[PDB]
């Protein structure tokens, strides 16, 4: 029965490892989730420079 | 006739390791208590769970 319990645990671990292999393959194929294969690009600096150019339009003058 | 002199008192430490390994084996026997009586070969049917466990 210890062999039965260890075989059940190892078979469920093998099934979860196979399932996470298909999940990681489908995640890296389409780049869908933010966690693993997502290469993050931000538009923060473009918005910062556009906001700064918007404040600089008010300060033009004499 | 044994030949263990006064330097044989160092050997209590490997027997302590034997006790540590035996305690860890007992704890792993306690960890594997799922399917203790639910196996199809040694498991009695329902209504007879009032007896002591086999191991
Ligand atoms: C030379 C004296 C040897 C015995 C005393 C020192 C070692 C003790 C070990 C105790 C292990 C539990
Ligand atoms: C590797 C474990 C050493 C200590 C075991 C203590 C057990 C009570």
């Amino acid at each position: 029965e210890k062999s039965l319990h260890y075989l059940y645990e190892e078979n469920e671990k093998a099934q979860i490892r196979l399932l996470e292999d298909e999940v990681r393959r489908k995640m890296s194929e389409r780049n869908d989730y933010q966690a693993y294969y997502y290469r993050p690009s931000v538009a923060k600096y473009h918005r910062i420079s556009k906001e700064a150019a918007d404040e600089l339009e008010a300060l033009r003058g004499d | 006739v044994l030949g263990l002199d006064k330097r044989a008192l160092w050997g209590a430490l490997p027997l302590l390791g034997f006790a540590i390994g035996h305690f860890l084996d007992k704890k792993e026997t306690e960890r594997m208590t799922m399917f203790r009586d639910k196996s199809a070969l040694y498991g009695r049917p329902a209504g007879s769970e009032g007896k002591a466990p086999s191991w």
